[PDB]
RNA sequence: CGAGAGGUACUUUUCUUUUCUUUCUUCUUCGG
C-alpha cells in the first residue's frame, strides 16, 4: 500500500491506482487487457466532435 | 592402409537391348560426367588444406574418382556435390580467368623454379 | 526419493501424441516395472554386426 | 496416427524459421524480447503467438 | 453477407455463441483460451458487486 | 575409536541441544563467559573451545559401538 | 608520460547505422604503422562517421608531472581502463569498464605495456 | 523457488517449536544458511527472480546508458562493497562530469578475491571486476556454471546478503529506468 | 458426530545460436 506522493505521476498530475508487474503478460498470454485500457483511455480523454467514436 | 576395391552394384535388365538404350547411354554420358573436376578439386584441396591427402575432403574425392572411372563400365554417375568446389585456383595452373591465389605448397615452388630458369 | 518425487510433480501430465506418452507416465512405467506380467508385448531391440560396414551402404542393406 | 506424428515434427522444425522473424522486425527495446532473452518469463514462442501467428494447434486425443 | 448472395441464412451476431458471462468480456478472442475460462466461470461468481435493491426481505447467510 | 575422526553435524546439533538444555536448567558453565546470556552462545563457545565433558557412544550396525570424546573430535 | 601516439582513420562500423541506441565497434587502420584497432565508441554521444581521421594517445597518468595515482585537457574522449590480456603480431586487450579494445599491431611498437595495469585512453578528432 | 509457490492467494503454514532441543537443531540443519546446495543436482538452491534477472540483464546488455556520480552514490547505499574508479573521464567535448558504465555497477556485488569465467557469453571477471560481456544469457540464470554457484563455491559464508543487496540495487536501478509493456511491443513493427 | 455439494490450490515449467546452401556454363590424369 504505497502513498500517493511516492507513485510515478503523469504530467497532468494523474497518479496510477493499481500497479501490476509486466512479467504476468508473456506467461499468461493475455492481450486485450491493454487494448481495453487503450480503448477506455481514448473514451475518457477529451478531444481538442465526440460522435462516431469507437465505444 | 589401402582403400576399397569393389565398385557399385551392376544394373541388369529383365529384357534384351533394343538398340535404343545404347543411344540413351551415349547421350546421357555427356551429362552427369564430372570426371574432369575430381582430379582438379583434389589437387587444389591438397594445396589449400594442411594434412593433405588424409583429410575427409580428400577421401570423398578419392572415392568419387574411383566411382567416376567406372562410369564407362557400369551405369553409376559420380554426382560431384556442392560445397566441395574450391572456387580459387593455385599458382601452378593455366586458369588465368579464375580469381587465383599464390600457392604456398611444393607445387608453387616447382612452378616458380621454372620461371627462375626461363628468365 | 525426494529428488525423484520433485521431478515427478513438476512433469508434463499430458501426452505428446497418440504413439508416445506423457513424461509422467514414462517415469511411472520405468519406476513401476516389476509387475512381472501385462499386455504380452515383450519388445526387443536387435543390433548390427561390425563386419557389415565393409560394403557400400552395408548397414542399410543388412537392416 | 502415424501420418500426423510425422507431420507435427515436420511442422515444428519448419516453424523455427517462422519464429525467427521476431528478431528482424522487433526492436531491441521490446519488453517481450528483453524478458525472453533474459530468461525471466516467457520465450519467443509466446511472442510469435502474441504478434504474428498462433501456429500449430493439435491434440493428442482421438 | 453483402457481396455473395449464396447463403440464404445469416446470424444476428457472432458474439452470441457464448454464455451471458462470456459474451460480456471485452476482447475475448484476443486472450488465451485458458484465461477466459477462469474469468467467465470462477472470477465472475466471486467478484463482489451488486447484491440486491431490497436488503430487508433477504436474510441470506452471507 | 577408529571410525571417522570428525564430528558430524547430526551429532553436533544434538550435543549443542543437550548443552543448551543443561545451561537453561541453571548449570555451571565450564567456559568463562564475557557478557552473554543466551545458552546457545555459551554452548557454541564450549564446543569450539573443547571444554565439555560429553562422550559419544557411536553405535555400529553389527551390534558393537565405539565410545568417542568431544575433545578427541574436531569441528570445522 | 605518453607511451603511444598515432593518427588513426576508421574503415568500418559494426552496426553501421545512425540511431541504433547501442555501442559501435569501430575498425580503424592506422597510417605509417600498419596497426589494426577495435574500439566500442558511443556514437549517439560522440559521433564518428566513416572516413574521418582522429589522433589517439594512451598514457598511464593524466597530470603529466609524475604522481602515479594541470591535467591533460587537450582531448575530448578521455577514458580509463585496464589491460588484462597481452596474449599475442602482438595484440592488446583493454576493457574500459565494459567497453573492449583490441590494439593489434607490430610487436616492437607495443612493448612497454605491463600486465594488469591501469591506463587511460585519450582521443581527439583533429 | 524452494517453496515452489507464488503470491497468488497461496497460503503458507508454519510450525513454532516449543522445546530448546528442537530449537537448537532447527537453525543448524533446516535453516536457509544450511540449505544452500540444491540436493537434486548439486547446484545452488536460490537464484535470481524475474525483476532482478531482467534488471541484471538490462544493466549489462545496454552499455550506453551511463550513470553520473549522484546516481552511483545513491545506488552504492545498497551495495556491500566500495566504489570503483569511474572509467569514463570524458565521453563528450561538453561533458563536465565523469560518468559510470553499466557493467561497473553490477561489479560492486563481487568480492575482491572473486574470479569468474564463462566462455559461452565471454564473461571474464578478474579481481572483483566484470571486465567483458557480449550478448549472452544463462550465466545469471540457474545452470552448471552460473556466478551464484561459483560464489557459493568461493566462500559460502556471505552470499545471502550479496543476493539481498543485488535484489535491492537492481530494483532501485530498474525503478530509475522503468520497465513497461505497451502496444508497440505487441505490434512488433 | 458422520454423508452430499460448491470453492482456494500445478504458473510457461523447456523453443533453440536469430548468422545453415545458389556468384552461375566450364580443362580428367598418363604412354605410343
Ligand atoms: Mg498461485
Amino acid at each position: 500500500l504505497e502513498e500517493q506522493q511516492n507513485f510515478p505521476f503523469t504530467i497532468q498530475g494523474i497518479v496510477p491506482d493499481i500497479v501490476i508487474n509486466p512479467h504476468a503478460f508473456p506467461s499468461r498470454q493475455t492481450p486485450g487487457q491493454l487494448l481495453e485500457a487503450a480503448l477506455s483511455k481514448g473514451i475518457a480523454c477529451p478531444i481538442q466532435a465526440y460522435t462516431k467514436l469507437t465505444r | 592402409p589401402p582403400m576399397d576395391y569393389a565398385g557399385s552394384r551392376p544394373r541388369l535388365m529383365d529384357h534384351d537391348v533394343t538398340l535404343e538404350e545404347i543411344h540413351k547411354f551415349f547421350v546421357d554420358y555427356m551429362i552427369s560426367d564430372t570426371l574432369g573436376v575430381i582430379s582438379t578439386a583434389h589437387l587444389v584441396h591438397a594445396d589449400r588444406d594442411p594434412e593433405k591427402a588424409r583429410s575427409q575432403k580428400c577421401l570423398e574425392l578419392a572415392n568419387l574418382h574411383s566411382r567416376a572411372v567406372d562410369f564407362a563400365k557400369t551405369g553409376a554417375p559420380a554426382e560431384m556435390p556442392y560445397a566441395l568446389k574450391p572456387r580459387e585456383f593455385p599458382d601452378f595452373l593455366e586458369r588465368f580467368e579464375k580469381p587465383t591465389y599464390i600457392s604456398e605448397s611444393v607445387f608453387g615452388k616447382l612452378y616458380r623454379a621454372v620461371k627462375s630458369s626461363l628468365a | 526419493a525426494c529428488a525423484l518425487s520433485e521431478a515427478a510433480y513438476s512433469a508434463l501430465d499430458q501426452p505428446i501424441s497418440l504413439l508416445e506418452t506423457s513424461p509422467l507416465l514414462n517415469l511411472k512405467n520405468v519406476l513401476e516395472c516389476g509387475s512381472k506380467k501385462g499386455q504380452r508385448e515383450q519388445t526387443m531391440s536387435l543390433y548390427l554386426s561390425e563386419y557389415l560396414s565393409k560394403k557400400k551402404h552395408g548397414f542399410e542393406y543388412g537392416s | 496416427a502415424t501420418l500426423s506424428e510425422l507431420a507435427v515434427s515436420a511442422f515444428k522444425d519448419a516453424y523455427r524459421d517462422v519464429q525467427a522473424l521476431a528478431y528482424r522486425y522487433g526492436d531491441q527495446s521490446n519488453s517481450f524480447l528483453i524478458m525472453s532473452k533474459a530468461g525471466s518469463k516467457g520465450n519467443i514462442g509466446k511472442l510469435v503467438q502474441h504478434s504474428m501467428c498462433i501456429g500449430l494447434q493439435n491434440s493428442a486425443v482421438s | 453477407l453483402k457481396e455473395p448472395k449464396i447463403y440464404t441464412h445469416c446470424e444476428l451476431d457472432l458474439s452470441f455463441l457464448l454464455g451471458v458471462s462470456c459474451a460480456v468480456v471485452p476482447f475475448a478472442n484476443h486472450d488465451h483460451g485458458r484465461r477466459v475460462l477462469y474469468q467467465s466461470q470462477k472470477h465472475c461468481q466471486q467478484a463482489i458487486g451488486f447484491s440486491s435493491t431490497n436488503p430487508n426481505i433477504r436474510c441470506d447467510t452471507l | 575409536r577408529k571410525t571417522s575422526k570428525f564430528m558430524t553435524k547430526y551429532e553436533r546439533a544434538r550435543i549443542l541441544g543437550t548443552r543448551a538444555l543443561q545451561i537453561s536448567m541453571n548449570a555451571p558453565v565450564m567456559v568463562e563467559l564475557e557478557g552473554e546470556t543466551d545458552p546457545l552462545e555459551i554452548a557454541m563457545k564450549e564446543l569450539r573451545q573443547r571444554k565439555i565433558p560429553f562422550t559419544i557412544r557411536r553405535y555400529l550396525p553389527d551390534g558393537s559401538f565405539e565410545e568417542w570424546g568431544v575433545d578427541e573430535l574436531i569441528v570445522e | 608520460i605518453i607511451m603511444f601516439e598515432d593518427i588513426f582513420v576508421v574503415d568500418k562500423l559494426d552496426p553501421d547505422g545512425k540511431k541504433f541506441d547501442k555501442v559501435t565497434r569501430v575498425e580503424a587502420r592506422s597510417h605509417n604503422l600498419e596497426m589494426f584497432m577495435h574500439l566500442d565508441v558511443n556514437t549517439e554521444v560522440y559521433p564518428l562517421a566513416v572516413g574521418d581521421k582522429f589522433t589517439l594517445a594512451m598514457a598511464p597518468t593524466l597530470n603529466l608531472d609524475g604522481t602515479p595515482d594541470t591535467l591533460a585537457d587537450k582531448y575530448e574522449y578521455i577514458m580509463h581502463g585496464k589491460l588484462y590480456k597481452i596474449s599475442e603480431k602482438a595484440e592488446l586487450y583493454v576493457s574500459f569498464g565494459g567497453l573492449l579494445m583490441l590494439l593489434q599491431g607490430d610487436p616492437a611498437h607495443i612493448s612497454h605495456f605491463e600486465l594488469d595495469q591501469r591506463l587511460f585512453l585519450l582521443m581527439r578528432k583533429l | 523457488l524452494p517453496f515452489r509457490g507464488d503470491f497468488d492467494g497461496d497460503c503458507l503454514h508454519g510450525y513454532v517449536p516449543q522445546s530448546i532441543q528442537a530449537k537448537v537443531e532447527l537453525d543448524e540443519l533446516v535453516a536457509l544458511d544450511k540449505q544452500l546446495i540444491n540436493r537434486q543436482n548439486g547446484r545452488n538452491l536460490l537464484s535470481l527472480g524475474q525483476d532482478s534477472l531482467t534488471a541484471a540483464y538490462l544493466v549489462n546488455v545496454e552499455k550506453n546508458c551511463y550513470l553520473n556520480r549522484a546516481q552511483m552514490q545513491q545506488l552504492q547505499m545498497y551495495c556491500p562493497f566500495q566504489l570503483p574508479p569511474p572509467a569514463i573521464i570524458k565521453a563528450s567535448p561538453s561533458s563536465t562530469e565523469p560518468q559510470w558504465t553499466g557493467m561497473q555497477l553490477f561489479g560492486m556485488l563481487f568480492p575482491p578475491g572473486f574470479d569468474y569465467t564463462y566462455p559461452l557469453n565471454n564473461v571474464v571477471v578478474s579481481n572483483g571486476e566484470l571486465l567483458s560481456f557480449s550478448e549472452g544469457s544463462a550465466w545469471l540464470r540457474d545452470g552448471e556454471g552460473n556466478f551464484i554457484e561459483r560464489l557459493l563455491k568461493h566462500d559460502k559464508g556471505k552470499v545471502l546478503d550479496i543476493i539481498y543487496s543485488a535484489q535491492e540495487m537492481l530494483s532501485q536501478w530498474l525503478l530509475m529506468r522503468g520497465l513497461s509493456v505497451s502496444l508497440a511491443d505487441l505490434y512488433l513493427s
